[PDB]
């Protein structure tokens, strides 16, 4: 869903003194602790997501603040005054209280109208409405940047349709959107397809076994229509028909799905029939060179009455010549004919999909790809085999070949439709990558012959087609989840791990870091979906172990990873966290000086003994201020002499908080500046009690000079802003037009039903 | 000194002692004499094949 | 501790034979190159007696 | 400093077996016919078990590489140099070896390390320094208390054993002397009379 | 690294007895370790906790 944000997070407060002389505008983005000695960017990323949660920009959103306005009672006003942001009424009261202190006249009517009309809502040429309000600089910058990143994925409905036109099949009824949705319809789609190869290439065996099993659990459910000769009639069987049917579809659905047959030790006329059927009615791509030899050897052993010993060293050409001379013409494997898909395959933009036509039948000719099939059958009928005068072997083999040829020529279209439908389920990369690494789908010689001899018509009823439509949605969901999981895992590897050397220290470091990542990833809600866990646990290893080995492989990858909008939003916030530290409550250096030393400090806010400076002094009394790193300062045993002159502590991250008090008093720290122990020195937590200043209070002046002996100075936070500069807080937010309808289901076709 | 001690052990097949000067051991001796043999025919060429 | 179980108590032995017998008794505690089993003999002769 | 072979013939730089044609070899075995020209299922059974061995090896090589390092860190340099002189061969039953790689347990060893420091290994190496101090202290005290030793009668084994009993009696207020000397003789006395002579030397 | 300071009295008037002899492991090491190696290896394997 696409959420809608009603109000703008200005994140502003107004602090004014009791007498009204001094006021300031402060932007409160919170306090974030920073730990020293470790990388700051890694901590910034964690705080970036929490900051985005606070501002409500983590999830895709569209701002609607157009209706947050009111109209004045004047006749000639006709202006829309924005409600969002810091109200100009508060600024008016603060400015009026300031004027009361100085005995100046109150704001006149003309200036009151100008101040109260600063926040407005006005439309632009494109139809959007622009809100000008008072808000913080960082709140404005972060909010507007996240708006730009999410807007890249919001596209018109007609543009989305144009991108998915090529993938729409012909069987489905077109969907009629309303006329409003065509003119003012917008959708939120990512429109980027991540590659599935990193999972498939790393684990070819596990991935292939998972998809082959899933496809075969559905193809096996297809509705179907219901002496040597005595030997082959006895071996006839049907109990394994569903399995062989699905193997037939898989061979024609994938580019290279190789199957094997294990003949008996003593070849029978069963074995020659199975060898002939596979070499004739199976794709040459699914037949390996080794299986080509083994099938050829079985033919020679039975027909030539020779044992396996002599033919074990024969090459392919020698076996073909020996078989041909005896009278056997079926010695070649035949390439299938590729049929192009009507529509572009899923997750294959601008690509053409193809599948092999079953049973080696040419679509243009509608008969077998071998034009000498009838002539070849005649030779087998009249040939003499097994070195015998009788022709029982020759005639019975021709009878079965004719039956197999007739069966295939009549049932080929039904299997072609089944292959076409199941080919549309898999993308192009899976079509070219999946291999039968483990021979878990071998076919028995009796099963191969009985399958072709007793071929049955495939019945494609409404229930089967309806079942596949459900599977198509499930398959599409699974691919999307895996692509997201692959993208997440590829980003984790680059940020976390590095190269490995041949040193025991590197191996120990890699092992410990890897276990920490796995434990954190699988804690609470796991980072990886259950679909990827099923793939990685096919072998038998647990989910934690399967993910662990995959992460090790991905180290050093060159896979390109697309930069999603939420990557940029977090990156933008992380950069601002490091660059503008004072906004978030931490600084990189502090100064400790004695009271009697006069340092130049910020005097815009009217603070009594202000602890803020525009920049930490480069020189004091004509000499550069000493700078000491925190680690050196911690080990110092002559600290009592050093603090007499004053120094700047750096090379550390200092967390500080301040409470601005409206009344007048001594500006002091909550605790002592430093703590001195035997095992090093340290700086106690910094908390400021800042008070506004009345210059003529002799009591508070003497206390500042005498009671406090040392003072701590930090760079002035940039969140603070004097009231006289309230026009620097004016910022522009743009909300899209109210005449936009957002479509949750952008599908363009209906099920046939 | 661990990375240097580890690299010197591979180059010279020995862990150096403090007093003994480190020069490279047999690998340095073989390399220096083979360099001489390349320059001229008159060089002794006294490095065994083992 | 250098050993989980000592190979033998030195104060109990009196000759070389006692060490051998003690080593055979405590050999189960140590990691053995070959775990003993029934011996196989390929050579046997019986001499005439008195 | 030292060197040890990485377990299971895995190169850490490539994170794979040293043979780069291993996957091709396993596939070649699967399609191969063996023991007979017609298939006996030998290729399918062997290829299935060989793939499982490789997968278990690649997944569990990090723990064994760390384990060998931790064991090596428990040995002082003097003791390691002595063990370089000895040699031996281990005989493994074929059933034990195949079961070892097939059922290859995973060694975590994560809680042992605090950062990059192993407390137990560091503390175990340190107690050898205390042992070294005791060995020198005991040896010098016995030499001063007893001086040169002469054997007028009796055997070497009897000579050393009774001397150790006298050391316990003389230094009864300091039991560490008897314990340390017995430690040396236990290592020395395995060889027999020759080791006892080495102890007296 | 540096040592932690003691009390002020111990720094002004404190004394400590120390022995500078570090010793050697050679007398234990220098032997025919062929037979005792197997027993020592078993203890070595047991030192580290076993999965």
């Amino acid at each position: 869903e696409l959420i809608k944000v009603p109000t703008i997070p200005h994140n502003l407060v107004l602090i004014q003194s009791d007498n009204g002389k001094h006021a300031l505008i402060k932007e409160d983005l919170g306090q974030w602790p920073v730990e020293t000695g470790i990388s700051l960017v890694n901590q910034a990323g964690v705080f970036a997501v929490q900051l985005a949660n606070k501002l409500g920009i983590d999830k895709p959103f569209v701002l609607d603040a157009g209706s947050n306005y009111f109209t004045d009672t004047s006749f000639i006003d006709t202006r829309k005054y924005c409600t969002d942001g810091l109200s100009p009424r508060e600024i008016q009261k603060a400015l009026n209280r300031q004027r009361a202190y100085y005995d100046r006249p109150e704001l006149t009517i003309s200036e009151n109208k100008t101040l109260l009309s600063q926040s407005i809502i006005y439309p632009d040429a494109d139809g959007n409405d622009v809100s000008i309000i008072f808000s913080g600089a960082m709140s404005h910058a972060i909010f507007t940047y996240a708006q730009s990143q999410w807007n890249k994925n919001i596209i018109k409905l007609d543009d989305y349709i144009r991108e998915i036109t090529l993938t729409v099949p012909k069987q489905y009824r077109p969907r009629r959107f309303k006329e409003i949705e065509h003119t003012h319809g917008y959708v939120y789609r990512e429109l980027n397809q991540g590659s599935l190869l990193p999972l498939v290439d790393a684990n070819l065996k596990e991935s292939s076994s998972y998809y082959f099993k899933k496809l075969m659990s559905s193809i096996s459910n297809v509705p179907v229509d219901a002496q040597h000769v005595s030997m082959l009639t006895n071996r006839l069987t049907t109990a394994n028909a569903p399995t062989v049917r699905a193997i037939t579809v898989l061979t024609c659905m994938f580019k290279q799905f190789r199957i094997g047959m294990t003949y008996a030790l003593d070849p029978n006329i069963m074995d020659v029939a199975a060898a002939t059927c596979m070499l004739l009615f199976r794709p040459a791509q699914s037949i390996s060179d080794e299986q080509y030899r083994y099938c050829l050897q079985t033919m020679a052993v039975f027909l030539t009455n020779t044992t396996y010993d002599i033919v074990n060293n024969d090459t392919i050409d020698v076996l073909k010549m020996k078989l041909r001379n005896q009278g056997w013409p079926f010695v070649e494997r035949y390439n299938a004919v590729e049929i192009d898909m009507s529509v572009e395959p899923l997750r294959s933009p601008g690509q053409v999909g193809r599948y092999y036509n079953p049973f080696n039948i040419d679509p243009l000719t509608k008969k077998h790809v071998e034009d000498r099939l009838e002539e070849f059958i005649n030779q087998v009928q009249v040939g003499r085999f097994r070195n015998a005068s009788g022709n029982a072997v020759g005639t019975t083999l021709a009878a079965f070949l004719r039956a197999c040829r007739d069966k295939t020529s009549a049932n080929w279209r039904g299997y072609s439709v089944l292959v076409s439908r199941y080919r549309s389920l898999i993308p192009n990369e899976l079509f070219e990558s999946l291999r039968n690494i483990s021979g878990e789908y071998n076919i028995n010689p009796q099963d191969e012959h009985s399958f072709f001899f007793a071929l049955a018509q495939i019945n494609a009823d409404d229930e089967f087609i309806g079942a596949i439509d459900k599977e198509s949605a499930e398959y599409l969901d699974e691919y999307a989840t895996l692509a997201r999981d692959i993208s997440n895992s590829l980003t984790l590897v680059k940020a976390a791990f590095g190269p490995l050397e041949r040193t025991s220290g590197s191996i120990i470091n890699h092992a410990n870091n890897l276990n920490k990542v796995i434990n954190h990833v699988f804690a609470d809600k796991p980072l990886i979906s259950e679909t990827m866990l099923k793939i990685l646990t096919i072998d038998g290893t647990t989910g934690k172990d399967g993910y662990r080995n995959w992460l090790d492989k991905l180290v050093g990858h060159n896979y390109p990873v697309y930069v999603e909008p939420v990557v940029n939003i977090m990156n933008f916030i992380s950069a601002r966290f490091v660059a503008d530290s004072s906004y978030f409550g931490y600084t990189n250096e502090i100064m400790i000086m004695p009271n009697h030393i006069n340092v130049p400090v910020d005097d815009r806010f009217g603070f009594r003994d202000s602890p803020f400076c525009t920049s930490l002094p480069r020189t004091i009394m004509g000499n550069d201020v000493r700078r000491i790193s925190y680690n050196v300062f911690s080990m110092m045993e002559d600290i009592d002499d050093v603090i007499s002159e004053g120094f700047i502590l750096y090379d550390a991250y200092f967390n500080f908080s301040y409470d601005i008090m409206t009344t007048d008093g001594v500006t002091r720290l909550k605790e002592d500046i430093l703590i001195v122990t035997d095992t090093g020195n340290d700086i106690k937590p910094i908390h400021f009690y800042i008070y506004f200043e009345n210059r003529n209070d002799k009591k508070l002046r003497y206390e500042s000079k005498m009671n406090v002996s040392y003072r701590l100075y930090i760079k002035t936070p940039a969140c603070l802003l004097p009231l006289s500069d309230y026009m620097r807080a004016q910022h522009d937010y743009v909300s899209p037009s109210s005449s936009r309808v957002y479509i949750k289901d952008p599908a363009v076709v209906y099920t046939r039903s | 000194d661990v990375p240097f001690v580890q690299a010197y052990s591979k180059f010279a097949d020995d862990n150096p002692r403090h007093l003994r000067v480190k020069t490279g051991g047999k690998m340095a001796n073989a390399l220096t004499n083979v360099i001489r043999s390349y320059y001229s025919i008159n060089a002794p060429a006294i490095v065994p094949q083992v | 501790k250098l050993f989980e179980t000592s190979p033998f108590d030195p104060l109990t032995i009196k000759n070389n034979q006692d060490v051998v017998d003690k080593l055979y008794a405590t050999q189960s505690s140590s990691i053995q190159e070959v775990v003993p089993t029934k011996t196989f003999a390929t050579e046997l002769q019986f001499g005439v007696t008195s």
